[PDB]
């Protein structure tokens, strides 16, 4: 096996309240090789102050990384985590479901 | 605290 | 209850953004506490409890050892490439070791992998190395013939590693042995019911969906438990149900922080 595709979850630190400061997270795991681009986008545009934690990896060698950024969700703004990895053919977007 | 050998 | 100390080493022939040429991360109970890479060239703390509890000699020794390991890992990428008769290109070499303390007993492991596949692992019970293929058998022979490699690893895993893990758990006890309650919200779509638990610690959790008090296993979808940025965790469970059976469904959440399982409605 040459490669393993990322599995991605996008979720907030706290239950979402429109207008209330929160943190948006994108956790990406199960991928190999380690090269990857993980972007947090607000209405398709890179968010401010995104931070990327150190990677870990499993018994099966595949990598995991948490990417996160402060945000204040509104009812209308659209938040996605877009991941580009060589085990995908095109970057994949994962929408955060606000669950207000 | 972090044995590390050449293969 | 259980605790673990683990080190994760990653060397790549072709670095890229986010992926230095070499990185080492140490983790205690699954949370990173120290990190070194080939760009900062320093072992650095990633949690407060480690800095407040070790001396400057700890950082200096760890930094010196990591600078030495960087070189070894650079050589090992070269050796692996030549053992597999490969051209220059994009490759990965990884090693992981560590120890677990559980009840009275100890577990330890040391294992390496090339391009994301097993290469060589310690069998601590037989003091031999298990080689994945012919290339790795040459390393098996080298390390077993040296005569002290498996014995030094057995010593470190069962003694040194455990001694440090006990010190780490003691330094981090307030963080590592704390309990934080999940903040839970139930949502629903078109009806898909979603029970999401935010900000719990420690990570073990059980989120179940009940229909009139009835545990609906076979119909419950579940994510992987995943960390937040503050070292707390997140998990969800969904249920696909018919629109307007809504009153019937409750989410149950079992967690160490909750004396009794929480019950939640939409």
């Amino acid at each position: 096996q040459a490669k393993a595709a990322p599995k991605v979850q996008v979720y907030s630190r706290h239950p979402a309240t429109a207008g209330t400061e929160n943190i948006l997270n994108c956790y990406v795991e199960g991928f190999h090789p380690p090269k990857i681009d993980i972007a947090l986008l607000k209405n398709g545009e890179p968010m401010k102050d995104v931070k990327y934690n150190d990677m870990s990896f499993g018994d099966d060698w595949t990598f995991q990384r948490l990417v996160y950024a402060p945000f204040t969700p509104t009812k209308s703004d659209v938040y996605t985590c877009r991941v580009d990895h060589e085990a995908f053919t095109e970057p994949q977007s994962f929408r955060w479901e606000p669950d207000f | 605290m972090v044995l590390i050998r050449m293969i | 209850e259980p605790h673990s100390l683990r080190y994760f080493y990653t060397a790549v022939s072709d670095p890229s953004p986010g992926v230095p040429q070499f990185v080492t991360v140490g983790s205690v109970d699954g949370e990173v506490f120290v990190r070194y890479d080939s760009e900062t060239r320093k072992m650095e703390p990633r949690v407060d409890w480690i800095v407040a509890n070790v001396d400057q000699q700890y950082w200096d020794r760890e930094t010196e050892t990591s600078r030495g390991n960087e070189q070894i890992f650079r050589v090992n990428l070269d050796t692996a490439r030549e053992r597999y008769n490969q051209s220059r290109g994009s490759h990965t070499w990884q090693c992981m070791h560590g120890c677990d303390l559980e009840d009275g007993s100890i577990r330890g492991f040391q294992q390496c992998g090339y391009d994301g596949k097993d290469f060589i692992a310690l069998d601590k019970d037989t003091l031999t190395y298990t080689a994945a293929d012919a290339a790795a058998q040459i390393t098996k022979r080298k390390w077993e013939q040296e005569g002290t490699v498996a014995e030094q690893w057995k010593n470190y895993l069962e003694n040194t590693c455990i001694e440090w893990l006990r010190k780490y758990v003691s330094y981090g006890k307030d963080v590592l042995e704390r309990r934080e309650r999940p903040k839970v919200r139930v949502s629903g779509m078109e009806l898909t019911l979603s029970c999401r638990a935010h900000g719990f610690y420690p990570p073990p959790i059980s989120i179940s969906w009940l229909k009139d008090g009835v545990v609906q296993e076979q119909e419950t979808k579940r994510g992987s438990t995943v960390p937040n940025s503050d070292g707390t965790y997140h998990a969800w469970a969904t249920i696909d149900v018919l629109p307007g059976n809504r009153d019937k469904y409750q989410c149950r959440v079992e967690h160490a922080s909750l004396p009794q399982p929480g019950l939640f409605s939409w």
